[PDB]
Parts: C-alpha cells; structure tokens; sequence
C-alpha cells in the first residue's frame, strides 16, 4: 500500500496473509467464510509452500491475537493466463476453521447485479496489505488500507500499456501518489455500504506502482460470483 | 419499484419484482420485520468491522 492510512484495530478483519515457509508475507487474500480464503491466482507462483495468516496488523509485534491455518486445497481458475493476467482469481479451503474475533472476521459476498449497479457505481471502494510503501520499497510491516475510487473503464483502457479485459477493473488515481504495490497481490478490495463491507476486487496488477497516468488493476469479483460458490463446495 | 431511488430504502440487496422493491441480506444476516432492514444472526457477521 503507497500511501493511505494504517488499519486501525477492528477496521480490516477480513484481511489474511499468505507466508511462505521462510514465515515472510508474500501476498494477500480475503476472508470469505470460517473455512474459505479469496486470493490472487498469479500469488499461487510467488511460493513453494505457503500458509494464510489473519488477526495480524504488525508482523513483528506479535499481538497475540493472531492464528495461523493451513490450506487443504487450492483451487486456482482454469482459465487463468499469466500472460495477460485474465483470470486472475483462487479460492483457498483451509484445513480448520478460522475463530472469528476482534480483527479477524469475514467480508460479503454480494449480489451480481446489485454489486454492479450499486457497489461498483460507488465513488470509492478501500485496498488493503502488508505490501510495499513505494514501488522501491520494502514490504510493510503494519496493514495499510486506502480508499481507491472507482475509474472511468474507458480511461482505463486508455491509460493501460495492456488489455484490460471483462474481468478486471480499474481503481486508484491518475496522479496522486496512492495506490497498491507489490506484495499485496490477491489482497482485498472491498466496497462499503450503509457500514457493511462487500468484496468486490482481488488485487491482481499495475504497472509499477502509484505511475503518474496508471491505475491500479483489480480482478472483477462479481464476474466471478457463481464460481466462487462453485468453490465453496470445493469444485 | 425504483431500486434505484435509494437502494429501495434496503439496508443491502435490492431486486424489483416487476411491480414493488424486494430486499434481501447476505449469508450470515436475516431480513427484518419491515421487509427491507438485515439483522446479524452471529456475533461475526460479514461485513462488519470488529470493534
Ligand atoms: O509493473 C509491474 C508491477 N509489479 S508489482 O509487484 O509492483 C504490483 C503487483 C500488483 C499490483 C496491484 C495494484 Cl491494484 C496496483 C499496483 C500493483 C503493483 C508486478 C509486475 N509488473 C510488470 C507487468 C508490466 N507492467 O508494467 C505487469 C502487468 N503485465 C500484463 C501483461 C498482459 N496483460 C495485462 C497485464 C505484465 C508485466
Ligand atoms: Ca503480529
């Protein structure tokens, strides 16, 4: 996260780490359900074996609230390219249930239509991850969040040096120094409602990071709905 | 109808059913009495933040 605010206590709960057996933050994920984690198919490439973190807002002072969970399954999309970045989605079955507490706890799933008509027509929607405060920096060692608004699709494909298909969006600013970077891939991005959070993007890519004249590239989580129910039932 | 007047005045989901507006809420909450509101059924409800 370039920029932003930090995540105070209680206002990220449904965010997760994935760590690689050296125990380092590599990429992000969402909460979705006790047993299920959202993520970054592209993540699924940063890391031999890897376990998914929650509760934890400073990775070296351990608040003691924090619980770490072990993935029975990883269920990656098919039709996902590293080539062009289509696809860019996974959903994670954890090994045992995640007990939900104070910073650990689940974002919605929404509606296909209603999301697109009312979430994504929102002037804004929040990022967050342990990832990098530059685009040369080092990886973060707070949770960050920052409110990205939505961007024009058209300006979008404009600004953008590749093809931003049907399942992706754009979010973030044009050139104000903010947006999200490396390390928090397959973070989530969710839209707020009347005090309730919604999943609506997976972290997935940029070009650089904060670019004057790029914005920050999300997988379209509502062109994804009825897969992740699909996976839900681990298929 | 008008789901697009003000969510419908529903505290989440908002579908017209050809004539009037019809609310629901996510797994996890149930609709209210007045038919529009969603109330938690756990002390975890997606969606909220924890505090
Ligand atoms: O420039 C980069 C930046 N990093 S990064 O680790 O700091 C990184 C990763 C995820 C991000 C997500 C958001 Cl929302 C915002 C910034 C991000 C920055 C990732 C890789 N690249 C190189 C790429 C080139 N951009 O300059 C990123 C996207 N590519 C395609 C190819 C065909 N179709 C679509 C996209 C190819 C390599
Ligand atoms: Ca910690």
């Amino acid at each position: 996260i370039v920029g932003g605010q930090e995540c105070k206590d209680g206002e990220c709960p449904w965010q997760a780490l994935l760590i690689n057996e050296e125990n380092e933050g590599f990429c992000g994920g969402t909460i979705l359900s006790e047993f299920y984690i959202l993520t970054a198919a592209h993540c699924l490439y940063q890391a031999k074996r890897f376990k998914v973190r929650v509760g934890d807002r400073n990775t070296e002072q351990e608040e003691g609230g924090e619980a770490v969970h072990e993935v029975e399954v990883v269920i990656k999309h098919n039709r996902f390219t590293k080539e062009t970045y289509d696809f860019d989605i996974a959903v994670l079955r954890l090994k045992t249930p995640i007990t939900f507490r104070m910073n650990v706890a689940p974002a919605c799933l929404p509606e296909r239509d209603w999301a697109e008509s009312t979430l994504m027509t929102q002037k804004t929607g929040i990022v967050s991850g342990f990832g990098r405060t530059h685009e040369k920096g080092r990886q973060s060692t707070r949770l960050k969040m920052l409110e990205v608004p939505y961007v024009d699709r058209n300006s979008c494909k404009l600004s953008s040096s590749f093809i931003i298909t049907q399942n992706m969006f754009c979010a973030g600013y044009d050139t104000k120094q903010e947006d999200a970077c490396q390390g928090d891939s397959g973070g989530p991005h969710v839209t707020r409602f009347k005090d309730t959070y919604f999943v609506t993007g997976i972290v997935s890519w940029g070009e650089g990071c904060a670019r004057k004249g790029k914005y920050g590239i999300y997988t379209k989580v509502t062109a994804f709905l009825k897969w992740i129910d699909r996976s839900m039932k681990t298929r | 109808k008008l789901c697009s007047l003000d969510n419908g005045d529903c505290d989440q989901f908002c579908h017209e059913e050809q004539n009037s507006v019809v609310c629901s809420c996510a797994r996890g909450y149930t609709l209210a009495d007045n038919g529009k509101a969603c109330i938690p059924t756990g002390p975890y409800p997606c969606g909220k933040q924890t505090l």
